[PDB]
């Protein structure tokens, strides 16, 4: 997993570096759940724009691997990534999601 | 006809406002299967003024599906025929038909002079009515009416059919999403002009679209989204293959090619000059709405 | 040529472009009896002809009222005073002239009433049974449950499929009757199993769902599923306008139902009209025959 | 409750007696849910006919407590359909003492 690879001090660091360099972007991290058998994509970290919707984010993942739950909660397709960021951002500053 | 409605009020729903429904001026964009069944549901609800808009003529296959036309009517223009048909049912109707082509997005202009006049008449018709039903058979015929009705701050009720499903939804006002919000927020037979639908679908969508209007016209109970007639859903999706109905609500999308504030402002400043360019070059619309920037950011992340 | 072809071509396009295994012919050749030419009968008949149904027979004993045209989609303002069944048939032919559309002015005898003319209502009973026997699907589209009983019994006896549509103020029930062959319930099973003016949209919803249930029901069932090429074949559909909802329900046949009880079937088979005339004037005799009498007297001894 | 008052030896004895004096009837114990606030029933032991439906058994309870029009019945933590026959539920949710235990709540 991403959290396993990097410690918190490095996670919170680049996150706070993303805010100053790409403030319009939102640092999001995705990885398939253990139960899902779908392909796992080529990338995990994404600097999605704040005005991006979840449904638009589904399109980017389906393109990278031919349902997207977050904390036992599948958000509406119409939800913006910036809105989900204000409520679900981790202590490091990233937005962790799964599918 | 009024007596059946009068009994509905005091014997059953004393707080039901019948006058607001009776005096609602209704514009039907489309006099096909939806327009015919919607207008019948409307007069059963006591609506007095109904205007049909259609640029077509009755085809041989229309009468069995379009409940205002008879076999002997084939070849006649639809809009004026539909209005006269309502007066055959209810002679006191203020029913009129207007033969008008709604300019369709994604097509080069065939006759700018005539299509400019049609644009003007469309806007004046939307302006002089209270509720606009968008009952055409294609997405491209929905754009201009959706924009103009939002500019004129009129309530729009959209109905669209698939082979065995239907969508009924009302447009938000300057807010809820419009017909064009979903497809760009969530990037198959529904609203496809080549789709032949199961006959019952138009009947179901039509009645629910009118029942949604009558409820929407009633006052809201405070602390709730209900009226004396029940719910006022944003969207209704019905399916025949498993006899289900799903309700859904979506917010207005910032980069919608129809209801985005930047699209509203481009129309407000440039008028027909903006509309003409949007009709012939829909990508120019996505540039104005900001969808172009979002589309190329989905591209880069992919 | 273009007369018949237009409607059928539209349906062929639907078949070959979307649902190739759809059986259009079974629908087209289905002989339909519409009991009631009111709001439900008018909308049901319109959906049926759009599906290409060639033979439709209206049964009705009423005349067009001044307030009918605004709700009953086959009648115009100028039609006030005319008998409904023949007019409804003529109105269908104006839409599609190749229709085998027929109207029969006929009073369905109603249970719970003393006979006003034994000879005439006997003749009406014979005509009703003959009409049911010659048709394939029977739509029960009369507003009163006292008018539903005799057609339900005759259609069950004649082994025909019944589709009931019934309206509340803001709700509707569409259901198909069980047949004799694990038998499904009929319209009368529920009220004895569970003892205790409409919004215009109700009838438009109920009519279209009833016809779409019929067309699905006529398709061959997939093995291992209660589905067809057109989807589900529910026993009952209940819909509500106030919350824009629709529920599917299924009910077994009830052994003591005053309509489809095996004893009621047996007594009709033995006596026909002799049994019917007694049930019509004395509905309590029906509950004795079906065994419901013993159940009700037992519900008393449990509750006192 | 009923099972608290009587021990199993007494319960299974009376139930096996009911099968003798009333072969075509089902022994039903009906009690109010200890949480819900519906009028407590006066009679709790019912000998209902085998072909009685749930909805008919709902009717007799509603009138046994004079409850004007909602009533729900429960068997082993499920809501049986109204069209079900008490014999079928007795065949499946029967207790070892021979009684069918049902509960009603608002
Ligand atoms: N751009 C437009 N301007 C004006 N009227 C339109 C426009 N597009 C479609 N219509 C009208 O809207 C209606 C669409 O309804 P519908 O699809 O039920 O009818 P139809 O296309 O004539 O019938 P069918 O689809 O069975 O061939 C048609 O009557 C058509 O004439
Ligand atoms: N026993 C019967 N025999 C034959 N026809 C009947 C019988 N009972 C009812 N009908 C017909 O069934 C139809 C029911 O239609 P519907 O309830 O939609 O409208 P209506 O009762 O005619 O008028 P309204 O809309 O004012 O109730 C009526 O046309 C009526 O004539
Ligand atoms: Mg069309
Ligand atoms: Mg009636
Ligand atoms: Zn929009
Ligand atoms: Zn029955």
């Amino acid at each position: 997993t991403f959290k396993s690879e990097y410690p918190f001090e490095k996670r919170k660091a680049e996150s706070e570096r993303i805010a100053d360099r790409f403030p319009n972007r939102i640092p999001v991290i995705c990885e398939k759940a253990e139960k899902s058998d779908i392909p796992e994509i080529d990338k995990r970290k994404y600097l999605v724009p704040a005005d991006l919707t979840v449904g638009q984010f589904v399109y980017v993942i389906r393109k990278r691997i031919m349902f997207i739950f977050v904390n036992d909660t599948l958000p509406p397709t119409a939800a913006l990534m910036s809105a989900i960021y204000q409520e679900h951002k981790d202590k490091d500053g990233f937005l962790y999601v799964t599918y | 006809v009024d007596l059946n409605l009068k009994l509905m009020k005091w014997r059953i729903l004393p707080d039901l406002n019948l006058d607001i429904i009776k005096n609602t001026k209704v514009l039907l964009l489309g006099a096909g299967t939806l327009g015919c069944y919607v207008s019948r549901a409307l007069i059963a609800w006591g609506v007095r003024k109904i205007t049909f808009v259609d640029n077509g003529t009755v085809s041989y296959s229309n009468p069995v599906r379009q409940a205002l036309y008879n076999f002997e009517d084939c070849g006649k223009p639809k809009a004026e025929l539909a209005a006269a048909s309502l007066k055959r049912i209810f002679p006191l109707m203020d029913a009129t038909g207007v033969k008008l082509s709604i300019p369709m997005i994604g097509h080069k202009l065939v006759n700018e002079e005539a299509q400019h006049k049609d644009f003007d008449r469309l806007r004046a018709l939307i302006k002089e009515h209270d509720i606009i039903f968008l009952l055409v058979d294609s997405r491209e015929s929905r754009w201009l009416p959706s924009l103009l009705s939002n500019i004129e701050n009129k309530t729009v009720i959209n109905a669209a059919l698939g082979f065995d499903s239907y969508l009924v939804m009302r447009h938000g006002n300057r807010q809820l999403g419009c017909y064009f919000c979903h497809d760009v927020v969530a990037p198959r037979t529904l609203d496809q002009m080549c789709t032949v639908t199961r006959p019952g679908v138009a009947m179901m969508a039509s009645s629910l679209a009118v029942e949604l209007m009558t409820s929407l016209l009633q006052t809201k109970y405070s602390g709730s989204e209900t009226t004396v007639l029940g719910d006022i859903p944003h969207q209704i999706r019905g399916f025949l293959h498993n006899f289900s109905i799903l309700k859904l609500e979506t917010p207005a999308y910032e980069h919608c090619p129809a209801c985005s504030p930047k699209v509203i402002e481009a129309f407000t400043d440039l008028g027909w000059e903006f509309v003409k360019k949007a009709l012939e070059h829909p990508l120019y619309l996505e540039e104005i709405s900001g969808l172009s920037v979002i589309k190329q950011e989905v591209e880069r992340l992919g």
